[PDB]
């Protein structure tokens, strides 16, 4: 189990930290996060009371060290820093548990979701598609863009995810035309697997990690990544038969965990019929297919 | 982005431009089979590619030995289309390629625009017109010179004849569509009228009567009018 102590909180924000959030209110005495599980990557996010806009927060993962929230009225947002002094880390923790002003992360014994929607999100992958290599943690924000964005300005802040692109050289082989455009197998499965993402599961932590940005952010730009690999795969027809049950799982507990209210800006409409009901894959999403027809069936 | 009423013009600029029609690219009969069921024969097609500036015709037969042993045809002839507008284009000089390619089917701005991935600076365009290129076939030499083909050939005309030694390209223009609209409106009759005086006769190399400037005038009142006869009578109006 770790920690992640708070120096203060001065001003009203709503907390999160992976799918549970809290209420805080302006300079109440919260000293952070405790009992957080150590072994998946997390994410700890805040909205403030007075900016309904821009959602941010960091990505981490608690073996990679002692991490912990202080806010910072120039720059006026909570900020993620990382202690190197153990001793004076585990010296700030003990103190704030004893004077009990620490939340407990809430999880229930039976519930595998957060690991369901991470089991395969790397803090190295990450890191690569959030370069600030100074820091263990990554800063995600609402307003961030991707690099494909940046092509059709800044590329400190640019999400660097894996372009997809399916009217490009890279996914169409020359006298493969129609073939290729069609039954895109060889651009998952040699461009994209074998080439570029090197296994599946590499594909799926980009996947997962693209979901929960535009679920937990509002990230645009990641809703698009994370459709964009959807849309891939249900559009080859030679997919290996794992990644057709994992995609399954994935994407169940995906749109198990998205907010009700939310559907008509996070799913795209025209992706989710191809996956469901028209690509080659139609008939391999079952748990999908049967949560997404008993949850939105107007989308459809 | 589409063309419409309002970009009109553009057209006849100094920008190099096709319009590339694929309506009859896949020609079917329709008939019985001898246990009764319903089977489809093809016939020769052509690609229909257009420089509607110069009136430079690329029509690029398409043999029906193209379509044996394959599926999902009227799919595939999309494909060939772009196939061949892409090696047509390619065939061409730098200097001749052109600037954008308007197709008249939005199910073709895929397939094209995948073939042309190597010319990424060439735009391919929807339209909203409702252009009348499909009653090409109409044109007797066209379907001739169509249904002769023994292979695949590409035959090059100019479908303003020599018009264009007296008229601008906008105005050449309009009358061919003109002139295709009749056709596609009312064949039998469209045809009546562009032949029924023999002392007008149509020169080797061209598609049309050689018609002085008094009679074209007639003529493009005489379609007009038919034009507007088979509109009243679609519609009881």
């Amino acid at each position: 189990m770790n920690t992640v102590p708070f120096t203060s909180a001065p001003i009203e924000v709503t907390i999160g930290i992976d799918q549970y959030s809290f209420n805080v209110k302006e300079n109440q005495p919260f000293h952070g996060i405790k009992d957080i599980p150590i072994g998946h990557v997390h994410v700890i996010h805040f909205q403030h009371a007075d900016n309904s806009s821009m959602r941010y927060g960091y990505w981490f993962d608690c073996r990679m060290g002692n991490f912990y929230i202080q806010y910072d009225p120039k720059d006026g947002l909570y900020k993620m820093m990382e202690e190197r002094d153990g001793a004076k880390f585990e010296n700030i923790v003990h103190n704030f548990k004893e004077r009990q002003m620490m939340v407990s992360y809430p999880k229930i014994d039976e519930d595998d979701t957060w690991y369901n929607l991470t089991e395969f999100v790397q803090m190295d992958k990450i890191r690569k598609i959030v370069r600030k290599d100074e820091n263990q943690f990554s800063y995600v924000d609402s307003s961030m863009t991707t690099v494909q964005e940046n092509e059709l300005s800044d590329p400190a802040h640019s999400l660097n995810y894996t372009v997809i692109n399916f009217k490009s050289r890279e996914a169409i082989r020359p006298g493969h035309e129609m073939e290729d455009f069609l039954d895109k197998s060889y651009y998952l499965n040699t461009v994209m697997l074998q080439g570029i993402f090197k296994n599946s599961s590499n594909y799926f932590g980009e996947l997962q990690f693209a979901f929960l940005n535009a679920m937990f952010f509002g990230n645009y730009g990641s809703s698009l990544q994370w459709h964009a690999m959807i849309e891939l795969i249900c559009s080859s027809a030679t997919v290996p038969k794992h990644m057709l049950d994992k995609l399954d799982e994935i994407l169940y507990y995906q749109i198990k965990t998205l907010p009700e209210q939310y559907s008509d800006i996070l799913l795209n409409e025209r992706v989710w019929n191809i996956c469901l009901y028209s690509s080659f894959q139609k008939n391999s999403l079952h748990n999908t297919e049967k949560i997404m027809e008993n949850k939105y069936p107007e989308l459809l | 982005g589409a063309m419409n009423s309002s970009n009109y013009a553009e057209l006849f600029n100094n920008d190099i431009k096709l319009f590339v029609d694929d309506t009859n690219v896949y020609r079917v009969t329709v008939h019985k089979t001898f246990e009764g069921n319903v089977a489809t024969k093809a016939i020769n097609g052509c690609i229909f590619t257009l420089n509607p500036k110069t009136g430079h015709l690329f029509l690029k037969i398409i043999h029906t030995s193209v379509w044996a042993g394959q599926k999902r045809l009227s799919q595939l002839a999309k494909w060939k289309t772009a196939e061949e507008v892409s090696a047509l284009v390619r065939s061409l000089p730098k200097e001749e390629q052109p600037k954008q390619i308007i197709v008249t089917r939005k199910a073709m701005l895929d397939p094209l625009e995948v073939h042309m991935l190597d010319f990424p600076n060439i735009a391919i365009r929807p339209t909203e017109l409702r252009l009348p290129f499909s009653a090409a076939m109409s044109i007797d030499k066209l379907s001739d010179v169509v249904m002769k083909a023994t292979e695949p050939q590409m035959v090059l005309f100019n479908i303003y004849d020599d018009w264009l030694d007296r008229i601008s390209s906008y105005t050449a223009f309009s009358r061919l569509t003109l002139l295709l609209r009749a056709l596609k409106t009312n064949e039998e009759s469209a045809k009546m009228i562009l032949l029924s005086d023999p002392t007008i006769t149509i020169k080797s190399y061209h598609l049309w009567p050689s018609f002085t400037d008094e009679q074209w005038i007639t003529i493009e009142s005489q379609m007009r009018d038919l034009i507007l006869t088979e509109y009243g009578r679609k519609y009881n109006v």
